[PDB]
RNA sequence: GAUAAACGCUGAAAGCAUCUAAGUGUGAAGCCCACCUCAAGAUGAGAUUUCCCAUUUCUUUAAGAAAGUAAGACCCCUGAG
RNA sequence: GCACCUCGAUGUCGGCUCGUCGCAUCCUGGGGCUGUAGUCGGUCCCAAGGGUUGGGCUGUUCGCCCAUUAAAGCGGCACGC
C-alpha cells in the first residue's frame, strides 16, 4: 500500500508538544516516478515500479532510457517494486508524494546494515570468552566443534565470517512530522542504515 | 537374448514361457541367440514359429 | 565377437503415450508406465541407448489408494542440518501436487545410473485433463495390467 | 433386521423422486434429500413403503437398519418436526431472544450469542426455557449440543443447562 | 477413566464396547468405570 | 486449515441400548500457514520490460573457419558509505 | 560375567567453551476421575514448542546448607568435547 523510498541523512531530538524529547532519524524523498504496471495477464501479480534520484545522463545505457521513456523523465538509480496494493489509482508515470503518511504512525522500516569485515566468532555470536588468567590459553576461541562418534561436524556451527551487509526491517514505528516542502518523514528511533543509503518505508502489516 | 524374446513374444500375444513350453511340444530345438535376431528382424519366420507354437500346445 | 545387434542412437524411432489413471493403485500404474520407458516391449534393447518412448499422464487426482493409506504412507525428508526431518505430506499429496506423487513412485523404479536421469526426463505428469502436448500426436494405451 | 423390515406408511401430502442415489421427500414443511447405497431395491405403492433389498452381505444388515431409521426421520420431519428443551438453574441466568441470536448469560462476565441456520427456530417463554425446534434430528441435536456446553450441570448444586430429565447425581460437599 | 491393560466389568451394568482398534466399558451407573484397554 | 487425548449428534448390526461400520462436529504452547531472511547450478537451469541488425575464401554450405564492428563490458587511474 | 577388539604406545575424573538428541515430563498448554464446596490438591491419558538460578563447604563427584524463582527434570552422544 503506502510505499516510499528514500535517502537517509542523520539522527536528531524533537520535543513534542507536551515537552519530551524524543530521538528522530531524518528520512527524505522527493517527486517519485511509477515506472510500471505489473498485473495477472502479464506477470501473475500485481506491483508497481516505483524510482528514487536523478543521474547524469552520461551515467545510464540505452536500455535504461528505453524504461525511462514511456514517462518522460529522467534516468534513475534506484528501481523497486511494491506488492499487494489494491491499484487502481496508478498511471505509467505518476508521482508518490511524501503526502502519503500524514500520521499513519504504524510502519515497517527496512535498510542494510554496515560493514564490518571479518571479525572473531564473538561479535557475531556472543559467545563469551574463556578464562584469561589463572594460567588458561583460551583467550577468544570459538568452542568445540561437536561431538566424536559421527566422524564430522554438524550444520551450523558458526564460525568468522563477514559482518553486516544484508537488509533487515523493523517493526511498528511512529510517524512525527511531514514536511511537504523539504520532503522529509521524521520517524522515532533507529534505522538499520548507514548514511545516504537506501530505506524503504511502508505501512505496517500486523494491524 | 531371453529379454528379446521376451519382447518380441508378447507383441505375438504369448507370454515370454509357453513359446519354450510349446517349441519343446512342437519338439524345435533353435538356440535363443537364433530366435532372438529372427524376432528381431524376420517378423515373418517369428510369426510362423509363433503360429505353430499356438497350435503346439493348443492340444 | 559375432553377430548380434546393437543398436545406435539414432536408429529407433520415438512414440509418444497416454495413459488416464481413473482409481487404479499407484504401484501398477508405476510398473507398467517404468517398463515402457526403459525400452521394453520393443525386441530392440540395448542397455545402453534410449531405447524408451515417451508417456503422458492424465488425471493425477483419481488415483487409488487401497484399503487405507489415505493417511498413512507418510513420506519423509531430511535437510542435511540438525532434526531436520520433515514428513510434511502424507496421502495429502493428491490434493495439492499430484504431480509429485508419481514422481517419486515412479523415479524408485527406475535405476539410478545416468540413464535413470535421461529416462525419467521423458515423463509428463498432469493432474486435470489437457495436453499441451497435442503437436506431437501421441497415442493411447489400454491397461489391463 | 427386525428394523430393517419396518411397516412404513406415507402420510397425507408426501410423494417421492427417485434419481440415481437421491431420495427426496416433500410435504408440508420440507424437502430434504439425502443419499443411499446401491445395495437397495427401492419400491413401489402409495401409501404403504417397504425395503426389500438384495441381500446377503458380509455383515448382512447394516443398512437395512441404518437407512430405515434415516427414512423414517425423513417422514416425521417433513410431515411433523422436531423438538428439543433444554433449562435453565443456578439463580440469575436469562434467555432473551433478538430474532436469530440467543442472548445467554450463564454467569460468566460475558453474554454468549448463538446463531442459527435457516431450517431452526427457538422458542423462549420464560428466563429459563429454551425450546429448539426444526426439521432434522442432526440439526437440533447439534444446536442442543452446542447449547449445552456453554455450562453443562454440576453434582453438588445442578446448575447449568440440561434436559427436561437429566439424572444430574448429587455428592455433598461439607462447609470448610 | 482407568487405562489398564486387561479389563474387566466391575458392576452389574457394564457394557463391552468396540469403537476403534480399542475395547471400552462404560456404565451409567457409576463414572468410576470408564475402561480401555491401553 | 487438518489433527492428539477427551466430549458429542444421528443410527443400526442386536425391535432396545450404543460417539462408528455408513454419515456428520467440537477439540491444545504441538503439525501446516500467518512474521523475518536466503533462494532458478530448481542442468525441470523459470517470467517480464528495454536496447542492438551482416565482409572474405572456400572445407562446399556443414549449427564451416577467419577478420573488423554494433548494444555493451573490461583493462588503467582518484577513492569510501 | 566372558575375554572378540586395540601393547612397533587407542591419555582418567571434575570444571570452562560449545552444543545436539530421546521422553519413562520439572514449569507453561489440552483433558478423564476423586473420599473434588472455593482457593488449593492426589492419580492417570495427550504433548518435546521453548525454558530450566546465583552462592558457602572438599579436588570432587554424590551430598548438606543460604537466598530466589513458573520450574530449579532424568538420560545418550569414547560415563560428549
Ligand atoms: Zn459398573
Amino acid at each position: 500500500t503506502k510505499g516510499i523510498l528514500g535517502k537517509k541523512v542523520g539522527m536528531t531530538q524533537i520535543f513534542t508538544e507536551s515537552g519530551e524529547l524524543i530521538p528522530v532519524t531524518v528520512v527524505e524523498a522527493t517527486p517519485n516516478v511509477v515506472l510500471q504496471v505489473k498485473t495477472v495477464e502479464t506477470d501473475g501479480y500485481e506491483a508497481i515500479q516505483v524510482g528514487y534520484q536523478d543521474k547524469r545522463e552520461v551515467l545510464s545505457n540505452k536500455p535504461a532510457k528505453g524504461h525511462v521513456a514511456k514517462a518522460n523523465t529522467a534516468p534513475k538509480r534506484f528501481i523497486k517494486e511494491f506488492k499487494n496494493v489494491e491499484l487502481g489509482e496508478y498511471e505509467v508515470g505518476k508521482e508518490i508524494k511524501v503526502d502519503v503518511f500524514q500520521a499513519g504512525d504504524v510502519v515497517d522500516v527496512t535498510g542494510t546494515t554496515k560493514g564490518k569485515g571479518f571479525q572473531g566468532a564473538i561479535k557475531r555470536h556472543g559467545q563469551s570468552r574463556g578464562p584469561m588468567s589463572h594460567g588458561s590459553r583460551y583467550h577468544r576461541r570459538p568452542g568445540s566443534m561437536g561431538p566424536v562418534a559421527p566422524n564430522r561436524v554438524f550444520k551450523n556451527k558458526r564460525l568468522a565470517g563477514r559482518m553486516g551487509g544484508d537488509r533487515v526491517t523493523i517493526q511498528n514505528l511512529e510517524v512525527v512530522k511531514v514536511d511537504v516542502e523539504r520532503n522529509v518523514i521524521l520517524i522515532k528511533g533507529n534505522i538499520p542504515g548507514a548514511k545516504k543509503s537506501l530505506i524503504t518505508i511502508k505501512s505496517a502489516v500486523k494491524a | 537374448w531371453i529379454a528379446r524374446i521376451n519382447a518380441a513374444a508378447r507383441m505375438n500375444g504369448l507370454s515370454y514361457s509357453k513359446l519354450m513350453h510349446g517349441l519343446k511340444l512342437a519338439e524345435i530345438d533353435i538356440n535363443r541367440k537364433m530366435l532372438a535376431d529372427l524376432a528381431v528382424n524376420d517378423a515373418a519366420a517369428f510369426t510362423a514359429l509363433a503360429e505353430q507354437a499356438k497350435d503346439a500346445l493348443s492340444k | 565377437m559375432r553377430t548380434t545387434y546393437m543398436a545406435k542412437a539414432g536408429e529407433v524411432e520415438r512414440k509418444w503415450y497416454v495413459v488416464d489413471a481413473t482409481d487404479v493403485p499407484l504401484g501398477r500404474l508405476s510398473a507398467v508406465v517404468a517398463s515402457v520407458l526403459r525400452g521394453k516391449n520393443k525386441p530392440t534393447f540395448t542397455p545402453h541407448v534410449d531405447t524408451g518412448d515417451f508417456v503422458i499422464v492424465i488425471n493425477a487426482d483419481k488415483v487409488k489408494l487401497t484399503g487405507k493409506k489415505a493417511t498413512d504412507k507418510i513420506y519423509y525428508r531430511h535437510s542435511m542440518y540438525p532434526g531436520g526431518l520433515k514428513s510434511v505430506t502424507a496421502g495429502e499429496l493428491r490434493d495439492k501436487n499430484s504431480r509429485r506423487l508419481i514422481e517419486t513412485s515412479v523415479k524408485g523404479m527406475l535405476p539410478k545410473n545416468t540413464l535413470g536421469r535421461k529416462q525419467f526426463t521423458k515423463l509428463n505428469v498432469y493432474g486435470g485433463a489437457e495436453h499441451p502436448h497435442a503437436a506431437q500426436q501421441p497415442e493411447v494405451l489400454d491397461i489391463t495390467n | 433386521s427386525r428394523i430393517g423390515n419396518k411397516v412404513v406408511v406415507l402420510p397425507a401430502g408426501v410423494e417421492i423422486k427417485q434419481d440415481g442415489n437421491n431420495i427426496t421427500v416433500k410435504g408440508p414443511k420440507g424437502e430434504l434429500t439425502r443419499e443411499f447405497s446401491s445395495d437397495i431395491k427401492m419400491n413401489i405403492e402409495g401409501n404403504e413403503v417397504t425395503f426389500t433389498r438384495p441381500n446377503d452381505s458380509k455383515e448382512m444388515k447394516t443398512i437395512h437398519g441404518t437407512t430405515r431409521a434415516n427414512f423414517n426421520n425423513m417422514v416425521v420431519g417433513v410431515s411433523e418436526g422436531f423438538q428439543k428443551a433444554l433449562e435453565l438453574i443456578g439463580v440469575g441466568y436469562r434467555a432473551q431472544v433478538q430474532g436469530n441470536k440467543l442472548t445467554l448469560n450463564v454467569g460468566y462476565s460475558h453474554p454468549v450469542e448463538m446463531t442459527a441456520p435457516e431450517g431452526v427456530t427457538f422458542e423462549v417463554p420464560a428466563n429459563t426455557q429454551v425450546i429448539v425446534k426444526g426439521i432434522n434430528k442432526e440439526v437440533v441435536g447439534e444446536l442442543a449440543a452446542n447449547i449445552r456446553g456453554v455450562r453443562p450441570p454440576e453434582p453438588y448444586k445442578g446448575k447449568g443447562i440440561r434436559y427436561v430429565g437429566e439424572f444430574v447425581r448429587r455428592k455433598e460437599g461439607k462447609t470448610g | 477413566m482407568k487405562v489398564r491393560p486387561s479389563v474387566k466389568p466391575m458392576c452389574e451394568h457394564c457394557k463391552v464396547i468396540r469403537r476403534k482398534g480399542r475395547v471400552m466399558v462404560i456404565c451409567p451407573a457409576n463414572p468410576k468405570h470408564k475402561q480401555r484397554q491401553g
